[PDB]
């Protein structure tokens, strides 16, 4: 999977 | 089948640990009670049995960490060991407190029921102690944030433990594991706690004629001061009253002595002498020691004030030159260490044949 | 297969190192003992072996960093270096302590099993020492904090490191690398430690007629004082007693002299003089040195107090004008350097074929 499994991220 | 009595558990620990009877009894009693609570899972009695956590306050190299590792070899329920230093409150790059539960789940094959009845050990608890000198204006996440987060977890609360523990996204789904019955054991070598206790217990300072004068020899030993420990003293160290309140059981450890240290060389299952003796056996060489040599070694280690770990330093120094050329020689069967060898006035007596 | 003996290991290290027999012996024994622990699971008897971490103390340019780099050439297990200054407490912008283990995995292609028996070297460990931080006015993430995190890591514990930087959130499966069998070597130059040891060794109970001891003392070299180092002295330098307790064996280094520097210029394989010879040989030009020149070089190096690294500065400064125009002309077969050339009152002699 070139794209990450999670698009949203948390800082 | 049948819950083992505390005597059986204590006897097993004696094979790997020497001394510290109070700590052994407290740990054995806690395990015995935990097993009994697990047995009556239905809880026919109307009253809801409440758990009691344990705290360990002892000097460095006193067997605090060793006791936890040895207990795992005898326990049957899940057991885990964590480090409080790496812990950080939620919402920061540091791992969350809930990650500890994730580790326990791995041991029990991700079983919620098993994790609820599991045991957890914590180390370096003294490091997270707050700094009274530091003003409250600056937020502390490593020391203060961890204590505040462990309050609900220790007392018993539902924790949204992640499946793997790597990250905790709000949108992500997490497993719910209650901690109402889980037992936690905290340990740590509180540095400077004896000074606070002595100031409060003695209160003998004063230069005036009326004020009493106390000699330095009259001062109690560090181990003795630790015995007269109260929650108020720990609060001065930097622990919030809420955290210490969750820990009603307090246990202390005594510093090792020359006579006790001598036993550590041979009585333990994995004693230092056994490791070195076996290390020489796999090379076709025999190793022997003398009781007089052990006394000198223990006496020197006490000066280092580093605990049992100091013994490894002394042995390495004496046998440094030996191993440097041990396999180079030939026609050697046994090696004998004399008392003078430890003092540096002689070399090991090689046995040929 | 047969494990190499310490003598063979010392011979290879003696090529790239000079006058470090004491340090070379300790390193050779450790690697030899480490390999023995790898061939057998625990022992023929069945008891596990505790590891012994090495602590290297020596002035700058004494070969502390060189020893680790040279040792990697003879090691058949994963090896990696680290910087203590970068390390910081968890939950901070600074590099995490667990990242050190991550570097080791890179060497063995992310193999958890190989890393478990790897060797790790740490440099400039004195930087994390406390600087009069005994009151603990504020927590030091770069200092005392780093030591606390390394306490359990050196002893042995599970480390959660991402296999591929958290590829996917579900089923992350963070690698659990136990460091119970991973050797650790710490090294750093300590400034002021000699004075601490001198004060302890210095006699004199009191001043005045009442004093029963004259307090006579004699000047001692830096290396001599470091040999008498004890854990108590390190504690006063700003190190936690628990931390030093994890390093049982301590090795010291000495300074260099004219004879040592002179030998280092020609005896080692990758010597400074040999490097310049190869750089000139490829251009069809031969280079030769003289004993008198090396003497001036050694004196100038120790006169500037720049250590072994200062040698390069003097050599290049003497051959700057020489190589600035060497490619221009031709028909030159050999070059000769004299003592007067180093002094700056002469010039190198050129030989035409
Ligand atoms: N009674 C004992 N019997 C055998 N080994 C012991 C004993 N007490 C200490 N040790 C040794 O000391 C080490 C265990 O140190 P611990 O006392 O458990 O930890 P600590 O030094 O008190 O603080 P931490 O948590 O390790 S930073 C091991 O190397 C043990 O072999
Ligand atoms: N005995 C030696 N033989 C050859 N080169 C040496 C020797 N001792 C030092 N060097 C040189 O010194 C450099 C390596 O630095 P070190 O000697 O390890 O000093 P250091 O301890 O690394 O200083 P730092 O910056 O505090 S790590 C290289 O340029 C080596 O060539």
């Amino acid at each position: 999977a070139a794209n990450d499994e999670n698009y949203a991220l948390a800082a | 089948s049948a819950l083992p009595t505390p005597h059986e558990i204590r006897n097993h620990l004696d094979d790997y640990v020497i001394g510290q009877e109070q700590a052994k009894k407290v740990l054995a009693v806690a395990v015995y009670n935990h097993y009994k609570r697990l047995r009556n899972g239905d809880t026919s009695n109307g009253v809801e049995l409440g758990k009691s956590n344990i705290l360990l306050i002892g000097p460095t190299g006193s067997g605090k960490t060793l006791l936890a590792e040895t207990l795992a070899r005898l326990l049957d329920v899940p057991f885990t060991m964590a480090d409080a230093t790496t812990l950080t409150e939620a919402g920061y790059v540091g791992e969350d407190v809930e990650n500890i539960i994730q580790k326990l789940l791995q041991k029990c094959d991700y079983d919620v029921q098993k994790a609820q009845r599991g045991i957890v050990y914590i180390d370096e608890i003294d490091k997270i102690s707050r700094k009274s000198d530091n003003p409250s204006i600056t937020r502390d996440v490593s020391g203060e944030g961890v204590q505040q987060a462990l309050l609900k977890l220790i007392e018993g609360t539902v924790a949204a433990v992640p499946p793997q523990g790597g990250r905790k996204h709000p949108q992500q789904e997490f497993l719910q594991v209650d901690t109402s019955k889980i037992l936690f054991i905290c340990g740590g070598a509180f540095a400077g706690l004896d000074k606070v206790i002595s100031h409060r217990v003695e209160t003998g300072s004063g230069i005036g004629f009326g004020a009493t004068v106390k000699a330095k020899s009259d001062k109690a030993s560090e181990g003795e001061l630790l015995a007269q420990v109260e929650p108020e003293d720990l609060i001065k160290f930097g622990l919030i009253p809420e955290f210490i309140g969750r820990l009603p059981v307090v246990a202390t450890l005594n510093e090792l002595s020359e006579e006790a240290l001598i036993q550590i060389l041979k009585e333990p299952k994995n004693a230092l002498t056994k490791q070195y003796q076996a290390l020489f056996n796999l090379e076709g060489v025999d190793l022997e020691f003398r009781d007089e040599a052990l006394d000198a070694i223990a006496k020197k280690a006490m000066a280092r004030k580093t605990g049992a770990r100091g013994l490894r330093s002394i042995v390495e120094a004496a046998l440094l030159d030996t191993m440097y050329d041990l396999p180079s020689m030939e026609d050697v069967e046994k090696v004998v260490i004399d008392e003078s060898v430890i003092d540096g006035q002689s070399e090991p007596l090689l046995i040929y044949g």
